[PDB]
């Protein structure tokens, strides 16, 4: 059964350089954004005049037409610029920097993973991003940045040619995932080692995605509880890091000889933001 | 076509 100083030899010895990541919610509650199913802080409990008539509708297009105010009011409180990357983030830019980033899947719509430098075309986000916008109406497709000072405003963002009220490409309950989603039939038998953090894989088609590597890829997860298939049924190379998701990152970190050079690039990042 | 966003 590997440890995670196991898995910070495979990467010092050079034996895993091909890291594919799945993150959720769980990394971005360490910089101030409560998540959807933690107890008393999670969205999917404490809501009472955030005016849904129960939470899940936030992200449900019945309720969103007839409704739209109190999505673009997590638009407003959720807009690039108003919260920070945190370790989590820049651990990941830093894989990236030292070239052993394969790709990063992300469940999560803050925007942080590019906000912290790591690039566009070593991301996929699953369920959308707030990067650009599409009417409803007439499918006209809008720069993100168009319907920033609507928001700010207080005003619901309508289409200038047919009125229609413009949505960011967020991902809906019910619909299907961007097609860049795809990349996985590549990413995960081409991959030497999963990480998976700050999440309870709740959701699909993006949960099913710790199944998609081979049975030789350890499967490393850092998070405060054991989730989906390292909870119901474990593989050979599986590895729980149990705790706070910071705390499992700082020490992986230390263990591949980072320090210095985390505490560096936060500099020049959370400094120059 | 089964492939949509959904809670398991
Ligand atoms: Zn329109």
């Amino acid at each position: 059964k590997l440890s995670l100083q196991d898995v910070a030899e495979l990467i010092r010895a050079r034996a895993c350089q091909r890291v594919v990541v799945m993150v959720g919610a769980g990394i971005s509650t360490p910089s101030g954004i409560p998540d959807f199913r933690s107890p008393g802080s999670g969205l999917y409990s404490n809501l009472q005049q955030y005016d849904l008539p129960y939470p899940e509708a936030i992200f449900e297009l019945p309720f969103f037409f007839h409704n739209p105010k109190p999505f673009f009011t997590l638009a407003k409180e959720l807009y690039p610029g108003n919260y920070k990357p945190n370790v989590t983030h820049y651990f990941l830019r830093l894989l990236h920097d030292k070239g052993l980033l394969l790709r990063l899947y992300t469940q999560n719509i803050d925007g942080l993973e590019r906000v912290s430098g790591i690039p566009a075309s070593k991301l996929v986000e699953a369920h959308g991003t707030f990067a650009s916008a599409t009417c409803t109406v007439c499918q006209r497709p809008f720069p993100g940045e168009d319907i920033r000072a609507d928001v700010m405003a207080d005003r619901v963002p309508r289409c200038p040619v047919c009125t229609g009220v413009v949505k960011p490409d967020i991902v809906f309950f019910g619909e299907p995932l961007p097609q860049r989603f795809l990349l996985h039939v590549v990413d995960f038998p081409m991959a030497d080692l999963l990480l998976i953090l700050g999440t309870s894989l709740e959701v699909e088609p993006f949960a099913s995605l710790t199944e998609a590597v081979r049975s030789s890829v350890p499967r490393l997860l850092i998070n405060r509880d054991l989730v989906g298939p390292l909870a119901w049924h474990p593989r050979s190379r599986d590895v729980a890091q149990l705790g706070d998701v910071v705390h499992g990152v700082e020490s992986l970190v230390e263990l591949l000889g980072w320090t210095e050079e985390m505490r560096d690039l936060v500099q020049r990042e959370t400094g120059k933001l | 076509t089964r492939s949509g966003k959904v809670m398991r």
